[PDB]
Order: structure tokens, then C-alpha cells, then sequence
């Protein structure tokens, strides 16, 4: 055929050194990042749990024996212990970045360096939005928002010391104590302008980002609205990581999720392409569905 | 609890895994030492440091 | 005159079932000048 | 595999141990080179340009081989084939740059330069026609550097003698005409009676990537269909393929620097 125009891809996910208008992209100035990569908020708040396989078993005492008064020479009555079991399973995060080898040579050699951190950020954010907010096709049948929904442990109303105290009280109503707050950075404006009328001290430390003495963690997600606040005994949120982020780069596979202009799948060898695969295994478990409560605007 | 040894002194910090190992200086964090090089020494079983 | 390149789009990520096809994603950048 | 009929491939580019008629090439004798291996003429004549990045274009080819052939017929095939691919790349590049043949991707070529400037001499090979051909260059202050010729016309060049000095203008031992070296093109497109000349320092080329070879035992050759139309899978059909690629760039600095002699 000797068709020298560049290969069109659908979707347009392939990095290329030549544009279909004939522009050739030498002398490329490597992009710079106007941001700091976000940490996993679940890895921050929750409790790590060693996990060798894709599954984990927990067992806890449930019932404790009673005891009896007995008269002299009377028969001593019996009693019994009981236990309960729980379990957690892992799921897989992954993404593939395809690159044309001309691009990989004559434009941006460091590309499969610079992407690895942005990939890790994407994984962390996916994980957090699944486990905290039950968003992004949460694979686990478990989440904070879902525990809150089953318990209906929600307070309605404005950010006030009244409602914030009531929110925390909602946990000790089940003999649990709040350990931290999850909030949307948009709302520290509201927290900054609430004060106790009696002691005349403000509940939120603008300097230390502490609410009622507890640490506040900010979500970047757009799903959590300004007026919404979440709290819980995060030591009851258990996470495990059976396989840390693995990267593999391949120069010969087939990609089926990318098609050529004629509709044929992209073959990395025959077409002279390279692609980077990232995968991670993450497991989430709510140890006690009652340990979380939410404040929502009316 | 974390101790960091430099060529001029020991710095003491506190951390926890949950906050991401953010080092916070301990009360009276710094402590001078009179050597002129980092005091800890390492020994090696062989070139590869294998048991 | 000055010119800048900044990242504009982060690669996505997908939940992948056991033995499902990993979907692809792309990065993107934008140019500015002074 | 257990197939007793050999696999028909379309196109039939796959090397095989067994012919379509059932002949196994067992015990097979090592091939030998009946001809000298050809070397790039524009890489010989033109001026090299150190170049970083790519205008360039990509040359490439894939040679599939059945592992039975790679085992039981000619084990060393892929070592002995690399030069033959380098030949093929040289010939493709030479034919594109010189003759504007073979779907050359560049918008530049010697044939196009001559066809644009109309710097062509109609005539048979004679001392006066050789001198006029050279004068077509020296008219524009450029001096001929070499000649490009179809080797089959040395029979014509030997018949010309300078009528003053009364000697052969063509040294058949040196293969130099009027003191200038003549390079031979093996390609079929330059006809018997055609001769080309120019100041080849005005022709510039670059090579961003030398010939890179990669041998693969796993890829899918979409372009080669099995008899049933399914694409060839190397690993599953027990097959191997060698990929070769190169990047070349061509530039003509002054398109009046080339002239051509052609039969009337």
C-alpha cells in the first residue's frame, strides 16, 4: 500500500509524534505540573490489614457467659460463650497507556516515567471514591455511605456547634467515639464562622484544621457537597493491599479496546507500538456498620 | 518515634503510619553531638550484604 | 516571549473483573504563552 | 501441528519446510550468494547531514518463518537474512530518491528536479553529447561530480574516442567517464540509454534511526491471512517473525544541480 499518512485511532488514546494535518512534533517542551499528587484518604484514616490472599477471615467474641448466685449445696447452673465471623475480599484497579514508538523516541522519552505517579494518584482517588462515597462503580458491597444509608444515621441542618455536637453524640449513642472528620474543602468557609455563644471560643481551628479537637481530612471529589460532613470511628475501617502498584511495559501484545481506522484491533508488534499497563489490588472492609454518621444540609 | 542522625546532631520526631509518616518535631527535638561525622556505622557480611 | 506546557488531563482508571479487558486511557497537556 | 497438508497463506510470504507438492526440504544445503550484495547509491554519493529527530519517513518489513523451517531446513536463516534486508532498504531508498519510483513519500527527487528544470539532452552517447550534458550543469556555475548509469550501456561507452587525442574517453577498468566516477544502478527503471549526472553535494540525506531488527515469537500478523481468513498467530501456530525498520530523510538543496541524457 505504501500509505504514509499517520494511523488514526478510535478512541484517540494513542500518543503520536505526527498529527493528521502533517505537523511533526520535534522540540517538545516537557509539560510541568501545577499540582501536588493527592494521597489516598482511606489509606490515611483507616487501619492497614496484612492480607496474603485475595480473601481474609476475622472472628470476634459475641456472647459472654452469665453467672449465678447458688445456695450452699445447690446445683451450679451452666453458661456459654459465642463467637461471630466476618470476611473481606480484594479487587483489581488497572489502566493501559498506548504509545507510538516514534512518539516514545522523538518527542517524550520520559513519558512512562512521568505517568507512573499520575497513575498512582488515579488509583488512590478511585479507591477513595469507591470506599467512602460508594461512587465510581464501587466493586465492594461495602462502604461508609452505604453503612450510613442502612443505619439512617444522618443529621439534617446547618453547620452549628449544636449540630456538630449532636453529630458526634450520634456515635456514642452506640458506645463509639468519633476519631476524625471528612469534609469538602469548600466548606471550611462555613466552619470558620461558627462560635460558641457561652464560652466564646470557635469550634474550628483555622490554623490546625482541627474541628472540635479532631483532625479534619479534605476530599477532592466533586460528589461530596459543600454542606455535607461525615464523621466516624475510622479505626473501624479496615483496608488491605494484596498487590501494590505493578507496572509492565509491552511491545508485542494486542490491544482490543483500541481499534484502527479500518476497525482492526491494534497490534503492538506489527504496528510498532508500546503500551504501559498498571494494576493494583485493594480490599475494603467495614468492621462495624454503626461506627459512621453524616450531617447533611436540609 | 524517629531519631535522625546527622553529622552535627540528632533530631527527634514523632509520626504515625495513619497520617502518612508526617514527621513532627518532638519537644526539644534537636540535640547536638560532638563528633564531626554521622555516628552510626554499618557493617557488611559480603559485597551483597546477604545472610 | 515565554511559553509554557502544563498537564491538562490525568489518565483514568477502571475496576477490572478477574480476567476482564483493562480499558485504556490517555494523558493530555495544554500550552500557554506570555 | 498435526496438519498433513501444508498451511496456505495469503499472501504466500511465509517461509516453509514443506512445499505445496509435499516436498520436505530436509538435509538442506546452505544457500550461497550468486551476486554481490548491493549498497546504497545515494548514501554513497550524497552528503550526510547529522540530524536529531525527524523530513524523514519510515521504511520497514516483516519476514515470517515457520519454526519447522527454522529448525529442520535452515537454522541460521535470520542471521543470514539481515544483510539482505539492508540491501532491500538501500534499493528502496535509492529508487525513491533518484528515480521518483516506488511511491516515494518525499516531494523531492532527482527525477522531479530534472523534470522541473527541463535539463535534459535528447541524443545517443557521443563525446559531444557527454560534453553538452556536462555543460548543462556548468552553465549554472555547478560542476559535475559523478555519473549514474545502467551498467548494460558500457557497450555503448566503449565505442567513444576523443578524436583529437584519439583515445577512449571511457576507462572501462576504472569505470570512470571523462575522469569522473560512474556508479551503476541495478534497478530496472533506469533504461539502457539513460544517463544522469549532477553535483551530488547538492543532494542531502539523513538517517535518524539505523536499521533496527526485532525478532518476535508471539505477535499477530493481521496482514497475513490463513486459508480460512483468520489472522496468523505466531505463538499459537508455532511461528516466528523478524521485523526490520529504519528512518530516512532526503533533501535536495538546489534542484538545478542535476541533468539527464536520454535517447532521442
Amino acid at each position: 500500500s505504501n500509505n504514509v499518512k499517520p494511523q488514526v485511532f478510535n478512541p484517540d488514546n494513542v500518543m503520536m509524534h505526527e498529527k493528521k494535518d502533517g505537523t511533526l512534533m520535534n522540540e517538545f517542551t516537557t509539560p510541568i505540573l501545577q499540582e501536588v499528587m493527592e494521597n489516598s484518604k482511606i489509606m490515611q484514616l483507616g487501619k492497614y490489614e496484612p492480607m496474603e490472599g485475595t480473601e481474609k477471615k476475622f472472628t470476634f467474641w459475641a456472647d459472654k457467659p452469665g453467672a449465678y448466685w447458688v445456695g450452699e449445696g445447690q446445683k451450679i447452673e451452666t453458661s456459654k460463650a459465642t463467637w461471630v465471623n466476618a470476611t473481606m475480599r480484594a479487587f483489581k484497579l488497572g489502566v493501559i497507556l498506548p504509545v507510538t514508538k516514534e512518539f516514545l523516541n522523538y518527542t517524550y522519552s520520559q513519558f512512562f516515567e512521568e505517568m507512573k505517579p499520575m497513575i498512582a494518584e488515579a488509583f488512590y482517588k478511585k479507591f477513595d471514591e469507591a470506599g467512602i462515597l460508594n461512587q465510581g462503580n464501587n466493586p465492594f458491597g461495602k462502604s461508609i455511605a452505604q453503612s450510613i444509608e442502612k443505619t439512617n444515621k444522618v443529621i439534617k441542618g446547618d453547620f452549628t456547634q449544636d449540630n456538630i455536637i449532636d453529630l458526634e453524640a450520634l456515635l456514642e449513642d452506640d458506645e463509639l467515639e468519633a476519631n476524625a472528620f471528612i469534609s469538602k474543602t469548600q466548606n471550611r468557609s462555613l466552619l470558620r464562622k461558627i462560635v460558641d455563644p457561652e464560652t466564646k471560643e470557635r469550634i474550628y481551628d483555622r490554623n490546625s484544621d482541627s474541628l472540635d479537637g479532631l483532625p479534619v481530612v479534605n476530599l477532592k471529589s466533586s460528589n461530596l457537597k459543600r454542606g455535607e460532613l461525615i464523621t466516624g470511628d475510622f479505626d473501624k475501617l479496615i483496608y488491605g493491599i494484596p498487590q501494590l502498584i505493578e507496572y509492565k511495559i509491552d511491545e508485542t501484545a494486542q490491544l482490543s479496546t483500541v481499534k484502527n481506522e479500518d476497525g482492526t484491533p491494534v497490534n503492538l508488534f506489527e504496528q510498532d507500538m508500546v503500551a504501559l499497563r498498571a494494576t493494583m489490588h485493594v480490599a475494603l472492609h467495614i468492621a462495624d456498620d454503626k461506627a459512621f454518621a453524616k450531617l447533611v444540609p436540609a | 518515634t524517629v531519631d535522625l542522625f546527622t553529622s552535627h546532631g540528632v533530631y527527634r520526631y514523632l509520626t504515625n503510619r495513619t497520617n502518612g509518616l508526617k514527621l513532627t518535631p518532638r519537644e526539644n527535638s534537636f540535640e547536638s553531638h560532638s563528633f564531626e561525622r554521622m555516628p552510626i556505622t554499618e557493617f557488611s557480611n559480603n559485597e551483597r550484604r546477604k545472610g
